[PDB]
Parts: C-alpha cells; sequence; structure tokens
C-alpha cells in the first residue's frame, strides 16, 4: 500500500527513530508475501508440513532485510553531525545486503553484492529530491 | 416479507459456491438449474418476462449438452460428493462466510462492504422505477428488435455460421 | 572453427543447462507420438440372464 | 496532435487542406526508390535466380509500388507537421499571456579555474 | 588478480545472476494450467490491496 | 401470487414422497444390488467413460438454440418497427441457418 | 475508434437516442445535459467545467445521493421506540 | 480446408474491422470472440497432441479474459451510464479493464501461455496469426488512454521486458524464442499509451513486418536452433544474410529500421520529465540482444551442421511478402524520422 | 446499489472458480457459463432500473455470445479425450 | 494461390485403375528389376530403381552427378567391402533412405495429376529390411539405428497411402549362386549369412503389411518370369478396408501439396542430430557448396542459366 509509502517520509524530518524501525518491516513484510506467493507455483511436497516451510524461509528474511535497514538508517543519523545524504544511506543499504550472505552458508554472494545493493539502496534515497520522478504525468 | 429480491439473491450466490468448490459438474451442474433458475426470478421481479424467462430456454437446454459430457469423455471414475472431500469442504465452509457473514451486518444499519457503496436498506427502493409508461409498457416489453441495430443482426448470423464449420474441422 | 563438441552445447534441452528440474525431453521434430496407450473404454454389460423383455 | 479537432475523421488524403504543394523529385523520393530497386535485388536471392542487377524485369513493379505509395505517405508528412505548427502558432497568439519576451541583458556568471 | 578476475568480476553480477534470474522464470512450472491460473489469483489482489489505486 | 402458486404444488407432491417413506417398514437386508433390471453381478463396476457417438450433433445443438432464441423477436418486435427495413434481416438469420445445416450435410458424423 | 465509418451509420450506442417506438429514458433529464455540455472538446479533457452536471447525472443511475438521505430518515424511525412516534398514514 | 479456410481466415480480419470500427462497448467484445471462434481452428489444421494441448491452452486463458473486460463494459452501466468507447470514468473500471487486455498485450504478470502456444501450432503460417492477434486489443487502448491509472500500466511495461529478457535466455526452440521476442516488445507498447498515443500506432507497424519476415524466412523448416543452424552450409547461403539482417534489427540497432522504436518512445517519455524509467528501459534492452545475438550464429559461424542429406532441387515455397517487407525491415532510418506524422 | 451487492458478490466466486483447477477440465466450461449468467443478471438490473428500451436488445445479444465460447470449448474437450484417455488438468506435456 | 478453389479437383480423372503397384524385398539379387517392366503391360508409368545416383538422376540435370558433386563416398561397390571407422556403412544408407523417399513422392504427385498407374522397385516401407540384415552382423552400431527410427517415424506418418499392391519374391537360400551368375564382380562375394538376414527380415516386414489391410500377393521363384499371370492378379484384388481409400477434399488435398514440392518432402529428412556416420565436417562441407555452384548444370538453379539454356531475360 502506498498509505505505507507516506508515512515512511514523514519520519527522518525530526530525530526520533523507534517508530520508524516498525514502519520498515511492514514494507518488507508485505515484499516478501509477494514472493512467498508466486512460489506457490513451484508447487510444494505434502501439504502444508512442507507448504508452510517454504513461506517462512522467503518472508522472515525479506523482513530482516526492512529491520537492519531502518536501524542502520538511524545510527549513521544520530552519531556525527549532517542530515538526509546519499552517503548516510549507503552505509544503510551495505548492511541490508550483507545478510544475504548470511541466509545461505557461501559467505559471498549477497555479500559480493554488498555494492551493488547499497548503491541501489542510495538511488531511491536520491528521489527525495525533486529532480527524481519514478512515474510521470505531464 | 417486503423484500422479495434480496432473499431470492442469497439463494443465487448459495448455488455458485458449488463451483469454486468444485463438487464435479453433476453437483456443480445443479447449479445452473438451482442458482440459474432462481436468477431468472431476479430478472423478472424488476421487470420483462421475456429476457427473464430467456435464461431458462439456453441455460438448461445447453446445460443437457453438458450432461452430455458428464456421463462421458472424463469425469466417469467417481461421483466426488462436496460432502466427503477434505480439500473441497474447506473452500464451502470458507466459501458460506462470504455470504452469511454479510448478511449479519444488513440486518440493523447500512451493511459493511470490501466497495465504497453502502448498500443500506433499500426495501421499496429496490424498485427504483415509476409506472410512466402504460401502452406497450417497459424498456423490456419492447426489447428485442432487428431495426437501430441492423449491423448487429449480420454478426450474430455470422458467429453462429462460423462456429458449426469451425467445429467440423476441429473434430 | 567451431565443432560438433561445442555444437551438442546449443542442442534442444534448456540452453543453460542445470536447474531444479530436468525432466523436460527435447520436442520431437513434427509433434508428439500418438499417445494411444491408455483407457480401453470398453463398457461391458449383462443384458441377458433373465427378462430383458428381448 | 493524436485526436482531430478541426480535419474530418478517417481520410485516406487531406482534401480539405490541399494547398501545400507536393515535392517534385524530392531527395527523400530517391532513396525510397533505391528501397524499391532493393526489394528487386533480394527477391532473387530468396527465389534461386541468375543474375541480383541483371536479372528479372519484373524489377519495374518493385520500384513503381514504392514510389506510388511513398509519394501518398510524404503527402501525409508534409501535411502533419504543417498543421502541427498551425495549432502551435495560433496557440500563442489567442493567450498572449502564455508567452514572455526578454532580449538583452548583461548578466554575471562564474568561471572556471584551469 | 585485476587485469583478468577482479575487473571482469563486474559481469558475472550481470550474466551469471542473470543467468541464474532467467532459470527461475523458464524452469519454473511444470506445464499445468493448475499452476498458472494460480498466480492470476494473486495478480488482482496485488492490484486490490497491496496496491493503492482503486 | 405466482411464489404461492408455485409453492404449494411442489411442496404437495414432496409430502406424498414422504407417505411412501416411512410407512411401508419391515426388514432391509443386504439384497439390493447395483445394476438390477436383468440381473446377474456386475462388469463394469462404477464408472466408466463410454462416451463418442453424438458428440458432434448435442454440440450443434447448443449453437443453434441461441439462434431461435434470437427468432423469438418475429412475433413480438413486429408491431413498431418498419417491415420493409426488417424483412431482409429478419429472414437474414434464418438464410444463413440453413446454409450451416447445408455444411452438416457434408459428412453428419457417426450419428 | 482508430478508424471511423463514412457515409453509412451503426450508431445507436449512446443514451438518449432515437428511441425503439416512443418510451423515453428514466434519466434522459439528465442525459440531455451532458450531450449539451461535452458537445465541445474543451469540456471533458479539461473535466471541470462539467463537473456540476456530472455529479448531478451521478445522482439518477446509482441513486447514491439519496440512499444516504433516506437511510438517515428510516434509521430515526427505528431508533425512537416508545418515545415521540407519529403515523399519519 | 479448401474454401472454407479462406473464410475462416477472413473472419479475423473481419473481426478486426469490427473492433477498429466501434462506437459501442459491446462491439468489440463481439469483435474479440470473432478472433476465439476462428484461430483454434488454424490452431488445429493437422490435429496433434501437441496441437490439442495448445489450443484448449490459448482458449481458457483468453476467453476467461475477455469475461474480464465485459465486467468493466458492465461497471460502465452502474457507473456513468453511457455507452461510450472514450472513458471509463471509474477508476475501480479501470482495474478490470487494464488488467483483461494484459493477458493480451501488458504480458508482465499474464506471460504463462505464450510460450506454449507458440510452440504448439504446427504451421509456419499459423505462427503469423499471434503477431497479427495483437493489432487488435491495441486499438481498444489507443482509445481508452485517459482515466487509467499509470501506476499500473507502467508496471506492465517495466516488469515483461525483465521477464521477456531473462525468458528467451534458457530456450532453445525457435518457436518459443520468438514468443518472448513477442513479449520483449509488447513491454515498450504499454510504456508509449500513458507518455503520447501517437507512434504507439507506428511501433506496431515496425513490429509486425519485423515479425511476418521472420516466421517466413522459416518456411524451410526449422523447429529449433541446431536445425536453424543447417542453413547456409546445406541449404541456400544468400538466404541467411536477410536472416542476420532481421535479426539485428529486432535488438534495438542504429543503422535498420528496428531503432525507429527505440527513438521516439525515450524522446517522448523525456519530454514529460522522467528520467529513472528510461533507463532501466535501455539496459534491459540489452537482455532482448542476446536471443538473437546467439541466433545470428547460426548464420555467421561454421558450428558443422553439413549432415547426410544434401538438397539440389529448388524450393517453391507460398513467400506473401518475404520480398518488399524485408526491405522496409533492413534499410528504414533515412526514410524514417519524418515519419511518425504519417502514422496518425 | 444494494441489490448490485449480492450479484457482485456471486461473480467474485465465480471468478475463483476460473482461476481453480482441480482433477477434470470440466469444472472451468461450467464457471465459463457461470460467470456469463452473473454477468448477465448484472446487464438486466443496469438497463431495465434506468430505463433504455434501445439497449435492451444488448444483453440478449450478449447472452447469444455467452454461449458462442462455451460451445467450443467443450468441442475442443472431445478431441483431448480421444488423444488421451480421460480430460486432466493434472496430465499435460507441453513446457 | 490454391488452385484446387477452380476447376481442378482431387480424385478426379483417376480410380479405374490407377492404384500404384510395388515389388518389394527381393532379398538381395534382382528377380523383381526384370519382373517390373513386364508389369507395365497393365500399368501406364514405370521408374527405375533406386541407388546412390537416383535423386541426381532427375531432379534438374540430364546427366548424373559424379562422386564429389552429390554424397560424399557413397558407391555400392564400396559398401561391398564394408569396413568400420572412418567408412559408408550407415551414411550411403540414410542417402538411400531419402533418395527413395523422393522418387516416391514424384510417383504421388504423378498419381494425383492425371491418374496413371505407377510401378516402383522397391518401396520406403522396404528400407529397414536392407537395414536390419546388416545390424544382424558387426557393421553398423546400435546408436545409427536410433537416429533411423526417428527419421522413420516423420516421413511415414505424413503420408497417408502406402501402396495398395505389393509383390513379395521369396527365392531358396541357395540365392548365392544366382547372385555369383551375375555379370556384376564387385556385386558379387557378398556374405551369405547378409542375404539369409533380409530373407528373414522379410516376412516380418510383409505380415505387418498385410495385417493394415493392404493388398499383397505371393510369388514363388517357380512361379516367377510370367507375366500373363502377374498382370491377372492386379485386376482380381480389390481393396478391402486399406489405407488407400480416404478422403476425397480433405485427405487428398494435403498429401497432394506436400508431394508436388521437393524441397517441403526433404527438409524432414535432414535430422538436427549429430552422428559418427553423417559428415558434420563444415570446412568439407563449403568445398563441396563451391563445387556444386561450379557445376555447369544447375550453376544458378531454376529454369533460367547461364550458357547451358538462357531464353529470356526480360
Amino acid at each position: 500500500a502506498k498509505t505505507v509509502l507516506r508515512q515512511y517520509w514523514d519520519i527522518p524530518e525530526g530525530t526520533e527513530c523507534h517508530r520508524k524501525t516498525y514502519a520498515t518491516t511492514s514494507i518488507g513484510g508485505a515484499a516478501g508475501l509477494v514472493v512467498s506467493a508466486y512460489s506457490v507455483a513451484l508447487k510444494t511436497p505434502t501439504s502444508f508440513l512442507e507448504g508452510v516451510a517454504r513461506t517462512g524461509r522467503y518472508t522472515f528474511t525479506a523482513a530482516a532485510i526492512g529491520a537492519i535497514f531502518g536501524l542502520t538508517s538511524c545510527i549513521s543519523a544520530q552519531v556525527r553531525e549532517k542530515p538526509d545524504d546519499p552517503l548516510n544511506y549507503l552505509i544503510g543499504g551495505c548492511a541490508g545486503g550483507l545478510i544475504l550472505g548470511a541466509r545461505t552458508r557461501s559467505y559471498g554472494i549477497g555479500a559480493a553484492a554488498c555494492a551493488y545493493m547499497g548503491l541501489t539502496a542510495a538511488l531511491v534515497k536520491m528521489g527525495q529530491l525533486e529532480g527524481w520522478q519514478v512515474f510521470a504525468e505531464p | 416479507m417486503l423484500y422479495i429480491v434480496f432473499i431470492l439473491s442469497v439463494i443465487f450466490v448459495m448455488g455458485f459456491v458449488g463451483f469454486s468448490s468444485k463438487p464435479s459438474p453433476i453437483y456443480g451442474g445443479l447449479g445452473l438449474i438451482v442458482s440459474g433458475g432462481v436468477g431468472c426470478g431476479i430478472v423478472l421481479n424488476f421487470g420483462g418476462s421475456f429476457l427473464g424467462l430467456m435464461v431458462f430456454l439456453i441455460y438448461l437446454g445447453g446445460m443437457m449438452v453438458v450432461f452430455g459430457y458428464t456421463t462421458a469423455m472424463a469425469t466417469e471414475q467417481y461421483p466426488e460428493i462436496w460432502l466427503s472431500n477434505k480439500a473441497v469442504l474447506g473452500a464451502f465452509v470458507t466459501g458460506l462466510l462470504m455470504e452469511f457473514f454479510m448478511v449479519y451486518y444488513v440486518l440493523k444499519d447500512k451493511e459493511v462492504e470490501v466497495v465504497f457503496e453502502f448498500n443500506g436498506l433499500g426495501d421499496w427502493v429496490i424498485y427504483d422505477t415509476g409506472d410512466s409508461g402504460f401502452f406497450s409498457e417497459e424498456a423490456m416489453g419492447i426489447a428485442a428488435l432487428y431495426s437501430y441495430g441492423t449491423w448487429l443482426v449480420i454478426v450474430t448470423g455470422w458467429s453462429l455460421l462460423i462456429g458449426v464449420v469451425v467445429i467440423m474441422e476441429i473434430t | 572453427q567451431p565443432d560438433v563438441e561445442w555444437a551438442e552445447q546449443y542442442g534442444g534441452a534448456v540452453m543453460y543447462p542445470t536447474k531444479e528440474t530436468a525432466h523436460w525431453k527435447p520436442p520431437p521434430w513434427n509433434d508428439v507420438d500418438p499417445p494411444k496407450d491408455t483407457l480401453v473404454s470398453n463398457l461391458t454389460l449383462n443384458f441377458g440372464p433373465q427378462h430383458p423383455a428381448a | 496532435x493524436x485526436x482531430x479537432x478541426x480535419x474530418x475523421x478517417x481520410x485516406x488524403x487531406x482534401x480539405x487542406x490541399x494547398x501545400x504543394x507536393x515535392x517534385x523529385x524530392x531527395p527523400r523520393l530517391a532513396f525510397v526508390g533505391f528501397l524499391g530497386y532493393c526489394s528487386g535485388l533480394i527477391d532473387n536471392a530468396i527465389r534461386r535466380r541468375p543474375v541480383l542487377l541483371a536479372g528479372l524485369h519484373r524489377q519495374l513493379l518493385y520500384i513503381t509500388s514504392f514510389v506510388f505509395v511513398g509519394y501518398y505517405l510524404l503527402k501525409r508528412q508534409d501535411y502533419m507537421y504543417a498543421v502541427r505548427d498551425h495549432d502551435m502558432f495560433s496557440y500563442i497568439k489567442s493567450h498572449x499571456x502564455x508567452x514572455x519576451x526578454x532580449x538583452x541583458x548583461x548578466x554575471x556568471x562564474x568561471x572556471x579555474x584551469x | 588478480l585485476l587485469d583478468l578476475i577482479w575487473l571482469e568480476a563486474i559481469l558475472p553480477k550481470t550474466i551469471s545472476l542473470a543467468q541464474m534470474k532467467a532459470s527461475t522464470l523458464v524452469t519454473n512450472q511444470k506445464g499445468l494450467i493448475k499452476l498458472y491460473f494460480l498466480s492470476f489469483l494473486i495478480t488482482i489482489l496485488i492490484s486490490m490491496i497491496l496496491f493503492n489505486f482503486h | 401470487n405466482l411464489m404461492l402458486a408455485l409453492l404449494t404444488n411442489f411442496t404437495l407432491a414432496t409430502l406424498l414422497v414422504i407417505i411412501a417413506f416411512w410407512l411401508p417398514q419391515l426388514n432391509v437386508y443386504s439384497e439390493k444390488t447395483s445394476p438390477y433390471e436383468c440381473g446377474f453381478d456386475p462388469m463394469g463396476s462404477a464408472r466408466l467413460p463410454f462416451s463418442m457417438k453424438f458428440f458432434l450433433v448435442a454440440i450443434t445443438f447448443l449453437l443453434f438454440d441461441l439462434e431461435i432464441a434470437l427468432l423469438l423477436p418475429l412475433p413480438w418486435a413486429s408491431q413498431t418497427a418498419n417491415l420493409n427495413t426488417m424483412l431482409t434481416m429478419a429472414l437474414f438469420l434464418i438464410i444463413l441457418l440453413a446454409v450451416s445445416l447445408a455444411y452438416e450435410w457434408t459428412q453428419k458424423g457417426l450419428e | 475508434q482508430k478508424r471511423l465509418g463514412v457515409d453509412l451509420d451503426r450508431w445507436m450506442t449512446i443514451q438518449s437516442a432515437e428511441q425503439p417506438h416512443k418510451i423515453p429514458s428514466r434519466c434522459h433529464a439528465f442525459e440531455k445535459e451532458w450531450i449539451e455540455c461535452a458537445h465541445g472538446i474543451g469540456s471533458i479533457r479539461a473535466e471541470k467545467e462539467c463537473k456540476i452536471e456530472f455529479e448531478d447525472f451521478r445522482e439518477c443511475l446509482l441513486r447514491q445521493k439519496t440512499m444516504k438521505r433516506l437511510h438517515a430518515i428510516r434509521r430515526q424511525r427505528e431508533k425512537l421506540i416508545k418515545e415521540g412516534k407519529y403515523t399519519p398514514p | 480446408n479448401p474454401i472454407i479456410f479462406i473464410i475462416i481466415l477472413l473472419t479475423i480480419m473481419l473481426g478486426t474491422i469490427i473492433v477498429m470500427i466501434s462506437s459501442h462497448w459491446l462491439l468489440v467484445w463481439i469483435g474479440f470472440e470473432m478472433n476465439m471462434l476462428a484461430i483454434i481452428p488454424i490452431m488445429m489444421k493437422n490435429h496433434n497432441p501437441r496441437a490439442t494441448e495448445a489450443s484448449t491452452k490459448y482458449f481458457l486463458t483468453q476467453s476467461t479474459a475477455s469475461m474480464l473486460l465485459m465486467m468493466a463494459v458492465i461497471i460502465n452501466l452502474m457507473f456513468s451510464g453511457q455507452w461510450t468507447v472514450m472513458k471509463l470514468f471509474n477508476p475501480m473500471a479501470s482495474m478490470l479493464m487494464t488488467m483483461a487486455l494484459a493477458m493480451k498485450l501488458g504480458m508482465a504478470p499474464f506471460h504463462f501461455w505464450v510460450p506454449e502456444v507458440t510452440q504448439g501450432i504446427p504451421l509456419s503460417s499459423g505462427l503469423i496469426l499471434l503477431t497479427w492477434q495483437k493489432l487488435a486489443p491495441m486499438s481498444v487502448l489507443y482509445q481508452i488512454f485517459p482515466s487509467i491509472n499509470l501506476n499500473l500500466i507502467l508496471t506492465l511495461s517495466v516488469l515483461s521486458i525483465l521477464i521477456g529478457g531473462w525468458g528467451g535466455l534458457n530456450q532453445t526452440q525457435l518457436r518459443k524464442i520468438m514468443a518472448y521476442s513477442s513479449i520483449a516488445h509488447m513491454g515498450w507498447m504499454t510504456a508509449v499509451l500513458p507518455y503520447n498515443p501517437t507512434m504507439t500506432l507506428l511501433n506496431l507497424i515496425i513490429y509486425i513486418i519485423m515479425t511476418s519476415t521472420m516466421f517466413t524466412m522459416f518456411m524451410a523448416n526449422s523447429t529449433t536452433t541446431t536445425l536453424s543452424l543447417s542453413h547456409t552450409w546445406n541449404k541456400t547461403p544468400i538466404m541467411t544474410v536477410l536472416i542476420l539482417a532481421t535479426l539485428l534489427s529486432m535488438g534495438g540497432l542504429p543503422p535498420l529500421s528496428g531503432f525507429m522504436p527505440k527513438w521516439m518512445i525515450i524522446q517522448e517519455m523525456t519530454k514529460n520529465n522522467s528520467i529513472i524509467l528510461p533507463t532501466f528501459m535501455a539496459i534491459t534492452a540489452l537482455l532482448n540482444l542476446y536471443f538473437y545475438m546467439r541466433l545470428t550464429y547460426s548464420t555467421t559461424l561454421t558450428m558443422f551442421p553439413s549432415t547426410n542429406n544434401m538438397k539440389m532441387k529448388w524450393q517453391f515455397p507460398l513467400m506473401k511478402k518475404m520480398t518488399f517487407l524485408p526491405t522496409m525491415v533492413v534499410l528504414s532510418t533515412m526514410m524514417l524520422p519524418l515519419t511518425p506524422m504519417l502514422s496518425v | 446499489s444494494m441489490v448490485y451487492m449480492n450479484i457482485m458478490m456471486a461473480f467474485t466466486v465465480s471468478l475463483v472458480g476460473l482461476l481453480m483447477y482441480r482433477s477434470h477440465l470440466m469444472s472451468s466450461l461450467l464457471c465459463l457459463e457461470g460467470m456469463m449468467l452473473s454477468l448477465f443478471v448484472m446487464a438486466a438490473l443496469t438497463i431495465l432500473n434506468s430505463h433504455f428500451t434501445l439497449a435492451s436488445m444488448m444483453p440478449i445479444i450478449l447472452l447469444v455470445f455467452a454461449a458462442c465460447e462455451a460451445a467450443l470449448g467443450l468441442s475442443l474437450l472431445v478431441m483431448v479425450s480421444n488423444t488421451y484417455g480421460t480430460d486432466y488438468v493434472q496430465n499435460l506435456n507441453l513446457l | 494461390x490454391x488452385x484446387x478453389x477452380x476447376x481442378x479437383x482431387x480424385x478426379x480423372x483417376x480410380x479405374x485403375x490407377x492404384x500404384x503397384x510395388x515389388x518389394x524385398x527381393x532379398x538381395x539379387x534382382x528377380x523383381x528389376x526384370x519382373x517390373x517392366x513386364x508389369x507395365x503391360x497393365x500399368x501406364x508409368x514405370x521408374x527405375x530403381x533406386x541407388x546412390x545416383x537416383x535423386x541426381x538422376x532427375x531432379x534438374x540435370x540430364x546427366x548424373x552427378x559424379x562422386x564429389x558433386x552429390x554424397x560424399x563416398x557413397x558407391x555400392x561397390x564400396x559398401x561391398x567391402x564394408x569396413x568400420x571407422x572412418x567408412g559408408n556403412s550407415y551414411r550411403l544408407q540414410a542417402w538411400l533412405y531419402a533418395s527413395r523417399l523422393l522418387q516416391y513422392a514424384d510417383a504421388l504427385e504423378h498419381l494425383l495429376s492425371t491418374g496413371q498407374g505407377v510401378v516402383l522397385e522397391r518401396s520406403i516401407y522396404s528400407d529397414f529390411v536392407f537395414l536390419e540384415a546388416m545390424y544382424r552382423q558387426g557393421f553398423i552400431r546400435k546408436q545409427c539405428v536410433d537416429h533411423y527410427n526417428q527419421v522413420k517415424k516423420v516421413t511415414i506418418c505424413e503420408y497417408l497411402p502406402p501402396h495398395v499392391v505389393v509383390y513379395v519374391d521369396v527365392p531358396v537360400p541357395e540365392v548365392q549362386s544366382r547372385i555369383q551368375k551375375k555379370g556384376n564382380p564387385h556385386e558379387m562375394k557378398i556374405t551369405s549369412a547378409y542375404l539369409q538376414d533380409i530373407e528373414n527380415a522379410y516376412k516380418g516386414t510383409f505380415l505387418p503389411e498385410m495385417s493394415e489391410k493392404c493388398e499383397v500377393l505371393q510369388y514363388s521363384a517357380w512361379e516367377a518370369q510370367d507375366a500373363e499371370k502377374v498382370v491377372e492378379d492386379i485386376e482380381y484384388l480389390k481393396y478391402d478396408k486399406g489405407p488407400w481409400l480416404d478422403q476425397n477434399d480433405r485427405n487428398l488435398h494435403k498429401l497432394r501439396m506436400l508431394v508436388q514440392d521437393k524441397l517441403e518432402v526433404l527438409n524432414y529428412t535432414s535430422i538436427p542430430v549429430f552422428l559418427p556416420e553423417v559428415t558434420v565436417g563444415a570446412h568439407q562441407s563449403d568445398q563441396v557448396f563451391q563445387e556444386f555452384t561450379e557445376l555447369p548444370g544447375r550453376k544458378y538453379r531454376a529454369g533460367y542459366n547461364e550458357d547451358v539454356g538462357d531464353k529470356w531475360i526480360w
């Protein structure tokens, strides 16, 4: 929902961050539920015992990406000066993609794409300025 | 007692649950007679006996063709009752909660809806049509016409020529 | 120069191979073999013994 | 414009606005004529026939058809660009307040070093 | 290290990971009209609930 | 009332079933059989497709029944509209139905 | 239409046209206003000038503006039980 | 087969005419159903176990889609009243409208039927029908470009090129490659509909001509990459140059006519001030190029597909527009910049 | 308004019915005529309440085309059983 | 454009004395070849037996192509002393199977347009008898036969009628002495087990051919050489429940189009599969395509040709 997304942009104006951490999990959880729904098309063996097992691995990890991203956004904000910056969210994007290599035992892949996930997370946070629009009308 | 169409609309959805919750084309076949036949009464109470009884003429006749493939082709293995299977009954028990729980909110005040529009009561407002016309009355009273829509007659005549030739090529 | 060993990689299978599933077979050249097999559809009748009016 | 407002819907030619004068032996027409000649070269490659250029004399049909359709296609091009300009210039004169003129000014700008 | 591995390492991030994402959209769903129509149930729910537009 | 007329006939019909259901009772042995009519044990247990033979002729009915429903305006529509404009259109649907049946003559099917 | 019909017409599509016999539409009074407002190109494309007449047209077919009004009258009559009751009919 | 096959083919042509020349919402519904009754007989023809699977799959994943279209037509009676093909008026009506058309054009969440249907057709002439059928629902979207929520049309543009650009990579079947090339090009079609409706018709003209040439190049029997590999080393050598030219144009490259779509789509999108969306359109367009690149290696490389059998007799195919259309598909760049105005 | 909400709720159940497949292919062809039945009731009520007379011809045309697809799909069901044995959504070869 | 819509129609001007006769499975010795010439008393059209240069015998050129111009390494004399690894073995048979299919396509086209009786020497349906006889001894590997069965399932099923009348000649196991009496030295000194295996496989080839309700008449060695006896048998044998009897409008129209063009039928014969006895090498294929283009016969191909015909340029 876009109404959930609108609540996210009002928080970084102040110093409060305890509401921001819960706001990120609602977006990250709902994004995981879409991927969890399309994984039903793969067909799970038996019923419920392995069916809910595939829903658990996707939704919990996707919510964990948002949960750390919400925390790291305010660790870089409270410690040291300066408000909202592209460099400030780049540190937040690094920790979010780091736990993908913690999901599967390979130490890389997700951690190898730490700069790849971090840059894309910064590009969305470039859109706070008036010089970026995702979907246009006039 | 004041409601005429609203009670019939409950029976209309009642037969429609036996489609999503698959009961085989015999128990699911019954739906087109039970909810279909009552569905004519929804049309009949509003007006126009022609278009109301037009549903009876095809959806019972065409169902006999469907019946010609219930005892044929595929389904002849087990009857598969909607009261026996655990996967089927689970869809019916959630299916009735989509209908019967909605009627619970209709009684006293306006009913809660997924759509933006409120349902309210509407007993006398259920008809929502004045007398107006008397001689050659009703919009449905002179419904079907070959005039004005002359282009519509040609293409309907074409589409009923195509099918006969086409099905011959398939078989 | 390219040989038959390199050509076998571009043969009808999965382009990039692997994946969880490799049950698919290359398509037959001119549509499938008749699935003439399965289902006899022979209906048996006990018409006689007693009183069939015939 | 995508939708018609002045011109009537469904028409092959302009007719209502015919006065524009079509191009005579244009540089654009020569390229379409070359494309008509190019189609008469590649057809002898598909249907295996001796010589691409010195082959059959059915090529004249390919040259004529591309020129004939192309001439009407170029006529639609010069018409639609003219209507686009006609609607644009009429919009400025009708409003007047939308357009503003500013000319001759000396203003400071930052100069780069090295 | 650099000239043949690490400067080339930007490419599998756009090729090998792209092929990995490609295999999850080709080999997925072993035929069946059932499976494709199961996904169409969700698509409407995305536009109605997950998206604010109507 | 149409509702009171239809229900009174339906309730009287189902009540006659109850009379024939509860009155005759004494014993119910393992005596009733699946096929009956001719006797012996059923060789064809439960259900089996059978099918075919009339598959083309049955399908054509579903196609033809829609046209007869579209022919139902004829006695009820021809009252206000012009007859000369209707004559060309009213016959047109009947002519094409004979054309479809003419294509049905060239190999009708197994039936 | 991407391609329009010339000379020959196969219309009878829009509301409030030449009637089947003589019988007029139930919303014909509000149907006449919508054609009169949106006959010019700069009305529906602007969608601001004809906002008043479109809202009146919404009242005709849906009856939603009259539905909520009549709901309030029927609720208050049911709420007032054994205190203040009137029945002229 | 002899006489009625021409009539059946004519009813698809006549069916689209009902969609093209229309003012009533039920009239286009008839036009869509006119296609349903007329494609499926040509889908079968030879009657195959593969054809029976595809014909029912094409039926069920399109007839149910048109039924969703009729809901949006009925909401146009529920709201706004008038039966006119101009605007939907309701945002609730447009959601069921767009997703119905997405089953034919949008593709992004409705691509699933396409690869199975395209491979299921036994005839090379039957492959033209799928690329030509997409002309019908485009004329509908050309009429109802306002009122529709742009947030759920542009997702059917971005995601469709992603799945189109990935879905052809793991496919060796020649019909399947062309099935996902359809999805790849249909992604561009849904992007121009919010940003200037003109050129969107020309996008089809470029697409249809380019695809109609492609399947007519496969009149010499080819169903797989390895079967199309034996074309220059066994059969006609000069024929592969025109296959090379069409494949190099299918992917967006400047010296060919297939860059004229990429020209104006980005040009008109930037005029409405959008940078982040058309950047993603260009990078995903590279994934589309890869399928044609591997298929140009059947015309350029050696690959050793000689085989024991060698053809000596001259080939006599149908070839309807295999000479006039490839010339417009190859060298239309100089006689191209003024053509956007000529289409509409 | 009030009566429309019940028949719209009947449409949503039949919508799921066309998207749900279990064993036999016969359920879809019932739901194809089922969804057309729900659209026909919706069309009948909308046209008659705000009288049209001219546009009351339109659902009669719709009812003709309601079984036009249904007759062709039911005839396609015949040829699948001839190639196989019994019509099954569970039994398919194409990828 | 289709011409069947006009005055021209299938099954017209045929039927009465128009059925095709074939002499198939003659063990090894050409005994069926001599009686096929005498079989032309009843039937109008008669075609020569298929060999290494049978597709090159017609096509377009008057003279037959020599060695390199046609199929690379394909000779009956070379296959007589067959050697494994880098040899003929299978690549002769794959070329032979396509050549029999090509002449059958011309024969069926000749039968449909103007109804005349066509007699063919050794059908496509008798090819597997010649393959499996060589398979019994150590000559052809098992993997090559699997390639052949894929071609077998595609090429046969496209054509609706096999053969109306089939002639099978079964001689004594002392046929090798009769083959040695022949003038050809290259054909002589063939394996005794290979000739015996062809006779054993012919018994399991005529039986499935007769089971499909196709007319088959057996002729003995003592009953051989008779012209009046063989001609009377063709008129006496009536077709009953056979696959040759089909639809005149629907079935015959599709078969006529597929047999008219040589490129349409031969396209299915070329399979996209790698085989050791197939000659895959592109470097040798490029030089072979260059020599075929330099040849005085075809050169530019299809009607018009320089320094060979040249009738019209305009």
